[PDB]
């Protein structure tokens, strides 16, 4: 299947002379392998998947350097944006950066992205084609200009199109055991009456990887929707994911309703029905 | 300055078998700003060795965290996640249900 | 492997 490497940085200011908070995390598909964290006890880039504890002192001296670097630039940005937005020093504000790699089923480059937020809003971002920028608002425009002067798109692109894929395909190979699984969802369907004239049906997907999944519910043929509770997909904590879908149905008519599961591990899409 | 109240879910990592040991899970998402507080409760009282994931965010910049600890469910002990945030005037408790 | 190029003040 396709695969993807992503890095997520978050920097939060604190009122006054306090130092900001900084957090780095790096993922392969849906699997965290590295964290850094200013509030933590190490001030190094620490490992989180067992296949990355494989990497030697150099790798960890370097990443730590890269992380500290970003953090420095984040801390400066926070001062700047505060000016640009005309804001007191009383407030805690937030600065968020996502960037990374997508490769297709042959591990050839598919696409990449770089995106930066300020107080939960898009601020600036690299266009899909990795050459141009979208600036929300006119403080972003000042940035756009600065970053154009410094050929920032080119640099990021050279990374995205190169080392990022390079190393991803390394970690796929080093991670081969774990990262390269596809785990089909395990289903069941619970039935509990909620009145003398209605019953709840719940459709469960459990123990699947990666996260992307699609449960839905239909009555006769075509679909209910609106009428169905559906929890957002969630982590179980052992590197797999869960989700369920639920509709209340007229009691005694529960063998009209049917439930559909779609996922990459499932060669052929399941339709589940109350299985009493 | 966008702020978003946390979505919350409380659940176990394995289907509750009851008398058998397992992991309780409190998963907050969709929130901003990032400072949040999260306890896991058993019969009201808070649990002793709770661990959380590292802070990350979603495509729309909202944050997510998982909070987990180990527990052996029973017919009648009650579990719950409780959550505070700037967007919450008081804390929000969400009770655990084995089939939810 | 984080990027070492392309990150610079706004």
């Amino acid at each position: 299947g396709s695969h993807s490497m992503r890095y997520f940085f978050t920097s939060v200011s604190r009122p006054g002379r306090g130092e900001p908070r900084f957090i780095a995390v790096g993922y392969v598909d849906d699997t965290q392998f590295v964290r850094f964290d200013s509030d933590a006890a190490s001030q190094r880039m620490e490992p989180r998947a067992p296949w990355i504890e494989q990497e030697g002192p150099e790798y960890w001296d370097g990443e730590t350097r890269k992380v500290k670097a970003h953090s420095q630039t984040h801390r400066v940005d926070l001062g700047t944006l505060r000016g640009y937005y005309n804001q007191s020093e009383a407030g805690s504000h937030t600065v968020q950066r996502m960037y990374g790699c997508d490769v297709g089923s042959d591990w050839r480059f598919l696409r990449g992205y770089h995106q930066y937020a300020y107080d939960g809003k898009d601020y600036i971002a690299l266009k899909e084609d990795l050459r141009s920028w979208t600036a929300a608002d006119m403080a972003a425009q000042t940035t756009k200009h600065k970053w154009e002067a410094a050929h920032v798109a080119e640099q990021l692109r050279a990374y995205l199109e190169g080392t990022c894929v390079e190393w991803l395909r390394r970690y796929l190979e080093n991670g081969k055991e774990t990262l390269q699984r596809t785990d089909a969802p395990k289903t069941h369907m619970t039935h509990h009456a909620v009145s003398d004239h209605e019953a709840t049906l719940r459709c469960w997907a459990l123990s699947f990887y990666p996260a992307e999944i699609t449960l839905t519910w239909q009555r006769d043929g075509e679909d209910q929707t609106q009428d169905t509770e559906l929890v957002e997909t969630r982590p179980a904590g052992d590197g797999t994911f869960q989700k369920w879908a639920a509709v209340v149905v007229p009691s005694g008519q529960e063998q009209r309703y049917t439930c559909h599961v779609q996922h990459e591990g499932l060669p052929k899409p399941l339709t589940l029905r109350w299985e009493p | 300055m966008i702020q978003r109240t946390p979505k919350i879910q409380v659940y176990s990592r394995h289907p509750a078998e009851n008398g058998k040991s397992n992991f309780l899970n409190c998963y907050v998402s969709g929130f901003h700003p990032s400072d949040i507080e999260v306890d896991l409760l058993k019969n009201g009282e808070r649990i002793e060795k709770v661990e959380h994931s590292d802070l990350s965010f979603s495509k729309d910049w909202s944050f997510y965290l998982l909070y987990y600890t180990e527990f052996t469910p029973t017919e009648k002990d009650e579990y719950a996640c409780r959550v505070n945030h700037v967007t919450l005037s008081q804390p929000k408790i969400v009770k655990w249900d084995r089939d939810m | 492997f984080a990027t070492g190029i392309g990150i610079i003040t706004v």
